[PDB]
């Protein structure tokens, strides 16, 4: 089986330099020319580049020659995507892809790296209840003023997860995300059951398991 | 430096047939072969046409490829269209040895049930207003298309600032979702009797009113 897998999602601060990368497997690495794109949130597809890592022939289209580097290691099947300081406008997802099959295409993907670019720092959430029409009532916690994404949220210890319902972020001109997440019951177990909506935010180390109670 | 300039949305009903043009700017289309990309939200493109007309294998028969060299341009033909089909496809062809992609189309399938959101807001926490500060949640759910605009009011008069509001988002059930939220002063939040969320969607506006 044929595959491009890409490294890790980075966060970055601008200035920094970072290297990316594109592992093949399962056929002859140097014999098949690697394609880059980028791909910023919510545009289209631009090409970046290409290179074939038999003799490192390497190709830049004009918007980004000289702003990043292609590469290749031979012996480890590798190639590359590298930039010496990182713009915030550098914020995208990149992918590699394979030329290959007697005319070639684009057969194999990797699955894509995201490289998020920002001066905002690391920064746990602050967690606020979110306190309670017909035999249904709706409850929630506010996550405010995180960064970077994501924070996970479940209910219960995962023990709810039925009308649930968490709410993509918001990017604040701070930098920092906001998010909710709303669970609807039936107001008849108001009160005959614990409500806790646990908000897990990795990147600071930091866990908070917020209880909801009626004003 | 020449461009391929393709529709940002076509639109048709399931079972029937649409075509995505790619038209360049510079130089006859048939001089350099064209490709074209699917790609739904979350995941890679996948390679559907390539040569101009050659079907990768996997890729359904449903889908094809020609080249119209009088209008200068080539076109992807989806027939018996599904839900599936739904994504943004991208054209892609050659400028001596450098690669140049389309803007891109969005396909929308027809046929799915429009619908008025769901309008939930909620007022600051207790806790928040004791960290001397106050946000106004708005959330805005199973909205169909995915469309809405958002209007903060104090009492009866308009609020700009202290305004965030995200992109609608496809829920699980294929409907939008959405958010907003009004920061202000636990003093701001002390001084109206009242705080307003209004979601317009397809002309029609639904309104909640929070109060101190």
């Amino acid at each position: 089986e044929v595959q491009l897998v890409q490294s890790g999602a980075e966060v970055k601060k601008p200035g920094e330099s970072l290297k990316i990368s594109c592992k093949g497997s399962g056929y002859r690495f140097t014999s098949y020319w690697i394609v880059w794109v980028r791909q910023m949130p919510g545009k289209g597809l631009e090409w970046m580049g290409i290179i074939y890592p038999g003799d490192f022939d390497t190709k830049y289209s004009p918007s980004f020659q000289g702003q990043v580097t292609i590469s290749a290691d031979k012996s480890i099947s590798t190639a590359y995507l590298q930039w010496s300081s990182l713009k915030a406008s550098d914020t995208a997802m990149y992918y590699c892809a394979r030329l290959g099959g007697g005319y070639y295409y684009l057969d194999y993907w990797g699955q894509g790296t995201l490289v998020t670019v920002s001066s905002a720092s690391t920064k746990g959430p602050s967690v606020f209840p979110l306190a309670p029409s017909g035999g249904t009532a709706a409850l929630g916690c506010l996550v405010k003023d995180y960064f970077p994404e994501p924070v996970t949220v479940s209910w219960n210890s995962g023990a709810l997860t039925s009308g649930v319902h968490t709410f993509p972020a918001v990017l604040q001109s701070s930098g920092l995300y906001s998010l909710s997440s709303v669970v609807t019951v039936p107001s008849s177990s108001l009160g005959t059951q614990t409500y806790i909506c646990n908000v897990n935010h990795k990147p600071s180390n930091t866990k908070v398991d917020k209880r909801v109670e009626p004003k | 430096n020449f461009m391929l300039t393709q529709p940002h949305s076509v639109s048709e009903s399931p079972g029937k047939t649409v075509t995505i043009s790619c038209t360049r700017s510079s130089g006859s289309v048939a001089s350099d072969y064209v490709q074209w990309y699917q790609q739904r939200p979350g995941s890679a493109p996948t390679t559907v046409v390539y040569e101009d007309n050659q079907r990768p294998s996997g890729v359904p028969d449903r889908f094809s490829g020609s080249i119209d060299s009088s209008s200068n341009s080539a076109s992807l033909t989806i027939s018996g269209l599904k839900t599936e089909d739904e994504a943004d496809y991208y054209c892609q062809s050659y400028d001596n040895s450098s690669w140049v992609f389309g803007g891109g189309t969005k396909l929308t399938v027809l046929g799915q049930p429009k619908a008025a959101p769901s309008v939930t807001l909620f007022p600051p926490s207790s806790e928040e207003l004791q960290a001397n500060k106050a946000t106004l949640v708005c959330l805005i759910s199973d909205f169909y298309p995915g469309a809405v605009t958002v209007a903060w009011k104090a009492d009866s008069s308009p609020v700009k600032a202290g305004v965030e509001t995200t992109t609608p988002s496809k829920q699980s059930n294929n409907k939008y979702a959405a958010s907003s939220y009004l920061s202000l002063t636990p003093e701001q939040w002390k001084s109206h009797r009242s705080y307003s969320c209004q979601v317009t969607h397809e002309g029609s506006t639904v309104e909640k009113t929070v109060a101190p």
